[PDB]
């Protein structure tokens, strides 16, 4: 019960270390919300669904979101990235359980959104380079 | 190959950073000083495995090489450059340990200054800050270089040929530039006490220094003069006194010529009222060792036509804040008289005291019928602190121009300060704002006070009069200094022997409490308090006290205790200030 | 004759005015031994006490002069021969009583001069005219400090008076106003009694005792409190001083540990202040007469409590805490609120008696005094992050002993009060220091016992929550994580204990007795059982 | 050196003697020898610097020849070596004479133990001199006016054991008030001197 609660933090205020997100200085050098990553990372190995569920949303909030200028694209670049390096790092980091009840997820929160950057993505001719690499190590 | 390659590569990349200012110079230093790392540890597994560590021309030609690099980037604007410098100070002091284990045949030889390498580390490992506050602690250790170097004294130099050149340009060109130059200057000043030692370096920096306290320059002349004035005086080397003295005072020498006549001019008034801030400020920062430098200096002369060019000034809104500031810095003038030194401390005392009872006129304000010059009132009330500082324990002493009896001449000139005194003390009389009477009364009433101490016996009748003044508060306070002169001896007459030896035997069992399994708290307790300027007196007293009690063996014991166990190196710190 | 008609304060008294103006009366008289010291001295420290910092700043700047002239006479009288010894002790108390200090005690700080507030120039012309009826409060701790002053100086000077009497008047005047009953004076006539009496007697303590059952019984029956709250103080401070003349065979010497924990559960700064002196005199008191050499604490303690045993039980369910389950335990939890004392002099005192309390039960046990055991784990626990011995001597063993031993704290129970303590002390601690070290012995209980562990989510839940939005320090942050990963890795089984296992066995309230002192100072409401256990104390070991 | 152990001031071997002690508490808490530490560093300190400069110590008015110096300077490097009982090393100058210090290793080490071997408590020794020194009191007196306040805060963060009404800093007050200002310095007709 209050774990649970717990786990909404640690997922909550890696959203708001977002580039996207207004920084606010809450980085700390970076040290405290990269701290936040390793703890986030090693509750995926006993909670892969809840912490795959919450990266699922984060990044499809991300993908449906607009914003324009160098910096604002910039930030969705490096946001995405981190998103899809800390998600990749959890399946790797995840023992080898092979547990193959994870299709609830795959086939509508996952997919659909991976799938996306499959595609050729000419909008950005760095970006879309960077996010396919990293998308097609997951997939 | 390894020493003979290697040291050679050091010798090529430093001489580059000295040469000019490059892009990725923040990003040579910190590869740079990743190079110094990852030698150390071959010369450590190399001395273990053989001794036989040669240290061939090159070796010695490019240990210098290291250091004169290392303090060029101590000024360096950039905040990364200077914290990787300070921390590069670890591997050069480390080097020292594995090339000889003991420190004091080599550490304390090959690299004298060791104790204040040590002491970078711990300042780099703090939070980060302005330059400006970083700047207060690098120039701090700056000023402990104690022993010169081949380093310091060409590093020095380096970077004086390069301030000199920065400087030129931006007073011939008819903001960045500037703090780099203001770096340099104050890294410039906290380290030449190396480069001490007729004409030299030193002594042309300082001309050239004094030369800009008075630079009017239209474009950055202000900031010129409104920064030269507080790092000088705030952040200069107590070595270089002697020298900033003898120079200041043959500046102001000049100013007057045959004869004794004033030459009033802009510049030399701009020049005396920077004079008295930096003096001020030079006397009133305490220091370790500041003392010791003070007493070389004379400042008598100094002083003396100081306050006739400012005398000669005039009235004037602007000449009276003048006047004021220097009463203020003859008051602190008075503080450190016993580290200053002084021919004829009465001759110089009793002259100053008629130049400044000129300038006390009481009630001047009120003919002028102008609020505006309210400033008087200050004049004024600061003039009587200076005096009373002046008159504490001063003997009277009249100028020989007239041929009498001395004892006459004492009398009247007695009566002449005593007549003034009570003239503005009648002024003072509430029913003659508040606040500045109050205080003025009180300076007033204190300042006769102490005149009558010094000489009882030539102002004792002349005195009697305020015994039944109109003023009540006035002679409450009459009655209490007359009360301690009848305790006081005339003579020895064994008085002291007597009433003061058995009123302060008490006073020596209480510091010389035996507390319980030799605590000591009053002699613990005095040491750390007392501040290290005074030192030496607490050591000579301590020492003479105990001797005297026969217990000097508890002293040393618990001083010498804590000591060695809070450090192990016991006999370094011994030897250690 | 004021008790004729009693008053909440002598100021509202009717005859006030006769009283005040009879000091003005004595102040002239005081000066050039105009006033006889020699035979007037017992009765005039008397009059000082009831006088001291009351009243107007004209007449409380009298009262201090009265005394600094009464000193002078006596250093300047003929009649008395007083060697040349004594009479450098009162040189040296009449520059002592001129000191800051003692304006603050008077109750004239902030007066340069009194001698120049106590006269006034046109007192001829026109009337006085007071003003700034703002009053400053006083403090019987205060009285104490002048108290004793003047009883230095009195004692001094009988060494010379042959046969003097003046100590045996004095104490008969505080005797008449000790034991009757005067809410204006008594409060000030028992403060200065305990400080001057040299012998006490079984009928004197009884009524002592007694007094407070009524003080405590008026302060809930009625809406007037702070007239009583005062009472109460004062017969804890009286008996405080008591102790050490009482007689060394004295049940009472046992019994007086449970009337000061008895008056820290009543949630105020200067009960719960007063109680910890009483109790660390008594702490010594008993080392002197060697009661703990052979036994422990707890089993002195208790075995006194067992014939009232059944009055106790009931006080100990409404509390939310029991003695009999753990002695150690519930004798910590009291000790815990002085944590949030504001003087920072009551939370030195109760480290103090911290430090006795563990010095005697390993001294007991025999156990190097730094060992970790289950009797003395209670007072390592609080000590922690205060004694750096304790830090030092038992240190966590992912960095001698190391704390959070299994192999003696082997039992739920032992160790699930362990961790409510750490609980507690992070639940209203606020410091960087004293955090840091908590939590990092947290994570090492989280996975050496993890089956209790999950009884503390509530506690911890909070700050936790706060801490891990918002916190940005890395030394501080990583414990944290630490302990959410054990949680998780230790979750996915049924709790074996729940959070409400303390409830079972009493421990309910610990928590709770050591929050901060609340604002609204009220009676907790539950003291009527305190007043039968202390009645049932004076039957069973006061029969007369 | 070694032959004048008598004439060694007595004030002298109680400081020797305090750093033995010192020295042997420091070796109990942590094949160093105490005496060693104590005669080397007092030679080296005490000894050493007079021989090197007599002229700036004053022994002699007129500076040595610089012949006589240079033995001078050589015979401290020889006499140290003796106390630290350290080899010539890369030193090979000097190495012939490393048989000579080798005798003299016991001789070093006797007259340190003699200094070293005073009683910690002066017992036996008694001086009672009992000087008035009135010049030096008065020194004392301005210094603890002057930080009257300050060295109370340091008796205020400790002592709360016991109350320090009975203890210096409530004695510090009350005599310090009653003994009232310090006077005013007297002048000096001297110009300014230091230790
Ligand atoms: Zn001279």
């Amino acid at each position: 019960h209050r774990p649970v609660e717990w786990v909404q933090a640690v997922v909550s205020r890696f959203d708001e270390q977002l580039p996207i997100k207004t920084g606010q200085q809450n980085t700390h050098t970076k040290v405290s919300t990269e701290h936040n990553k390793e703890c986030l990372i090693n509750i995926s190995k006993y909670k892969f669904s809840l912490v795959i569920s919450g990266l699922t949303t984060i990044l499809k909030n991300v993908n449906n979101m607009r914003i324009f200028g160098e910096a604002a694209e910039k930030n969705l670049y490096l946001s995405q990235l981190i998103i899809l390096d800390t998600l990749e790092k959890c399946l790797a980091g995840q023992p080898k359980d092979t547990m193959r009840l994870d299709e609830t997820m795959l086939v509508k929160q996952l997919l659909p959104e991976i799938c996306h950057f499959l595609h050729t993505c000419r909008e950005g001719n760095q970006h879309a380079a960077e996010l396919r690499n990293s998308a097609s190590g997951v997939l | 190959t390894f020493w003979e390659i290697s040291s050679q590569m050091l010798f090529y990349i430093c001489k580059k950073l000295t040469s000019h200012q490059m892009l990725s110079s923040t990003e040579i230093l910190k590869w740079l000083r990743e190079i110094l790392i990852c030698r150390n540890k071959f010369l450590l597994k190399n001395k273990q495995a053989d001794r036989s560590s040669g240290t061939p021309p090159i070796c010695r030609q490019a240990q210098t090489k290291l250091e004169v690099a290392l303090y060029m980037f101590l000024w360096n604007p950039d905040t990364e450059a200077v914290l990787v410098a300070m921390s590069c100070f670890r591997h050069l002091c480390e080097e020292a340990d594995i090339r000889c284990g003991v420190d004091e045949v080599s550490v304390h030889n090959l690299l004298p200054n060791y104790n204040t390498f040590m002491e970078f580390a711990s300042v780099s490992n703090m939070m980060s800050t302005g330059r400006a506050a970083l700047q207060k602690r690098v120039m701090a250790l700056l000023r402990r270089i104690e022993h010169p170097t081949a380093g310091n004294t060409e590093a020095w130099e380096d970077t004086h040929a390069k301030w000199e050149q920065a400087t030129k340009l931006i007073l011939n060109y008819p903001t960045d530039s500037l703090q780099e130059w203001i770096n340099m200057t104050g890294f410039l000043c906290a380290l030449g006490g190396v480069c001490l030692q007729a004409d030299t370096p030193v002594s042309k920096f300082m001309d050239r220094l004094l030369s800009l306290m008075v630079c009017n320059h239209e474009k950055v002349g202000l900031q010129i003069r409104t920064n030269v004035k507080d790092l000088v005086g705030l952040e200069l080397s107590p070595a270089l006194y002697p020298m900033l003295f003898n120079k200041l005072k043959n500046t102001i020498s000049k100013f007057f010529d045959s004869q004794g006549q004033v030459l009033l001019t802009d510049t030399n008034t701009q020049f005396v009222e920077q004079t008295i801030a930096i003096m001020k400020n030079l006397l009133d920062n305490h220091t370790e060792g500041s003392s010791e430098h003070l007493g070389q200096a004379s400042i008598e002369t100094m002083m003396l036509n100081l306050v006739r060019y400012v005398r000669v000034l005039g009235n004037m809104v602007h000449a009276i804040q003048i006047k004021t500031k220097l009463c203020q810095l003859v008051e602190v003038m008075m503080a450190r008289r016993d580290d200053l030194s002084f021919c004829q401390e009465m001759k110089f005392r009793n002259k100053m005291v008629e130049y400044l009872t000129d300038w006390v006129m009481g009630t001047s304000n009120q003919a002028a019928d102008d609020d505006v010059k309210c400033l008087t009132r200050d004049l004024d009330q600061a003039s009587m602190e200076a005096v009373v500082s002046l008159l504490a324990g001063l003997p009277l002493q009249p100028e020989e121009g007239d041929g009498v009896e001395l004892m006459e001449a004492k009398s009247q000139l007695f009566l002449k300060y005593f007549t003034l005194f009570m003239n503005l003390l009648n002024d003072c009389s509430e029913v003659e704002m508040s606040r500045r009477l109050a205080s003025l009364r009180h300076c007033t009433v204190l300042a006769m006070s102490n005149l009558l101490n010094a000489n009882v016996d030539s102002g004792l009748m002349h005195s009697i009069g305020l015994g039944y003044h109109k003023d009540l508060q006035t002679r409450a306070t009459f009655m209490e200094v007359l009360t301690k002169i009848l305790q006081q001896g005339t003579e020895f007459d064994t008085l002291a022997e007597t009433v003061l030896a058995d009123r302060f035997e008490r006073l020596v069992e209480l510091v010389t409490m035996m507390g319980d399994q030799g605590e000591l708290p009053i002699a613990m307790a005095l040491a750390n308090v007392v501040p290290c300027s005074q030192w030496d007196e607490l050591a000579r007293v301590l020492v003479t006290l105990f001797d005297s009690r026969h217990l000097l063996y508890q002293l040393l014991w618990n001083m010498f205790s804590k000591e060695v166990e809070l450090a192990d190196s016991m006999q370094t710190l011994f030897r250690g200030n | 004759k004021t008790c004729l008609s009693p008053t909440p304060t002598l100021e509202q008294h009717l005859m006030w005015d006769d009283i005040a103006i009879l000091a003005r009366y004595m102040l002239m008289l005081s000066f050039n031994n105009s006033l006889d010291v020699a035979a007037h001295l017992p009765y005039l420290f008397h009059v000082v006490t009831f006088l001291v910092a009351t009243g107007p700043l004209s007449l409380r700047a009298s009262t201090h002069g009265l005394v600094i002239n009464i000193i002078h006479s006596l250093c300047t009288c003929s009649q008395l021969h007083f060697s040349e010894e004594t009479k450098q002790v009162l040189r040296l108390s009449l520059t002592e009583f001129s000191l800051p200090k003692f304006y603050l005690l008077f109750g004239i700080s902030k007066v340069k001069s009194a001698a120049v507030i106590a006269f006034r120039s046109s007192y001829r012309d026109r009337s006085f005219s007071p003003g700034s009826y703002e009053r400053e409060t006083f403090a019987l701790t205060s009285l104490e400090t002048v108290t004793e002053a003047l009883l230095e100086i009195m004692e001094a000077c009988m060494r010379d008076i042959p046969t003097c009497k003046w100590l045996d008047q004095w104490t008969e005047l505080a005797q008449r106003f000790a034991f009757q009953y005067n809410p204006s004076l008594q409060p000030r006539a028992l403060v200065v009694f305990g400080c001057i009496s040299k012998r006490v007697s079984h009928g004197q303590i009884k009524q002592i005792i007694r007094i407070l059952s009524k003080a405590l019984e008026s302060c809930l029956k009625g809406p007037d409190t702070y007239n009583s709250q005062v009472l109460i103080e004062a017969t804890v401070i009286a008996l405080t001083k008591l102790q050490p003349l009482l007689n060394k065979d004295s049940p009472l010497h046992k019994a007086l540990f449970w009337v000061a924990v008895a008056v820290l559960q009543l949630d105020e700064v200067n009960l719960y202040s007063a109680g910890t002196a009483l109790l660390e005199q008594n702490l010594h008191t008993l080392d002197s007469l060697r009661i703990f050499n052979d036994k422990s604490p707890e089993e002195v303690f208790m075995a006194i409590r067992n014939p009232l045993e059944w009055h106790c039980k009931q006080m100990d369910h409404f509390v939310g805490l029991n003695f009999n389950s753990n002695f150690n335990f519930a004798l910590v939890g009291h000790l815990l609120k002085g944590y949030r004392h504001p003087s920072p002099a009551i939370v030195a005192r109760t480290v103090r008696i911290l430090h006795t309390l563990l010095t005697l039960v390993n001294k007991h046990r025999n156990c190097d005094k730094f060992e970790v055991n289950t009797q003395s784990v209670a007072y390592l626990a609080a000590l922690l992050t205060v004694s750096e011995e304790v830090r030092s001597r038992c240190s966590l063993k992912h960095r001698s002993n190391v704390l959070l031993d299994e192999e003696v704290l082997t039992d739920p129970k032992i160790q699930a009060l362990l961790l409510t303590v750490l609980a507690t002390l992070v639940k209203y601690t606020t410091d960087e220091f004293d955090q840091r070290i908590l939590y990092e012995y947290l994570a090492e209980a989280s996975v050496v016992f993890p089956k209790v562990f999950p009884v503390v989510h509530n506690l911890l839940d909070s700050k936790i929550n706060t801490l891990l939005s918002l916190c940005q320090d890395p030394n501080l942050l990583n414990p944290i994580h630490g302990i959410v990963q054990s949680v998780v890795y230790h979750e996915e089984s049924p709790p074996q204990y729940q959070t409400s296992y303390l409830q079972s066995f009493g421990f309910n309230g610990l928590w709770r007795f050591a929050g901060p002192f609340s604002k609204q100072t009220q009676i907790p409401d539950y003291a009527e059982l305190i007043v039968k256990f202390l009645d049932a104390l004076i039957d069973t070991y006061l029969p007369g | 050196i070694i032959s004048s152990s008598s004439e060694f001031p007595p004030q002298l071997r109680s400081v020797c003697h305090c750093l033995y002690q010192a020295t042997c508490h420091s070796l109990l808490n942590k094949p160093q020898n105490s005496i060693g530490a104590v005669g080397s560093a007092m030679f080296l300190r005490f000894i050493n610097p007079a021989i090197v400069s007599p002229y700036e110590a004053g022994i002699l008015d007129k500076k040595p020849p610089p012949r006589i110096e240079r033995g001078l300077k050589l015979m401290s490097k020889i006499l140290q070596s003796i106390a630290n009982h350290v080899l010539f090393t890369k030193e090979e100058h000097m190495r012939p004479f490393n048989d000579f210090v080798k005798s003299n290793f016991d001789a070093a080490r006797r007259f340190f133990l003699d200094i070293a071997s005073d009683c910690p408590t002066s017992d036996a020794v008694n001086h009672s001199l009992s000087f008035i020194s009135d010049g030096n009191v008065l020194a004392l007196h301005r210094l603890l006016w002057n930080n009257q306040e300050k060295i109370g805060q340091y008796l205020s963060s400790n002592r709360d054991h016991k109350a320090v009404g009975r203890r210096p800093f409530d004695k510090m007050a009350t005599l310090l008030a009653y003994l009232g200002p310090p006077e005013h310095k007297p002048v000096a007709d001297t110009h300014w001197s230091s230790l």
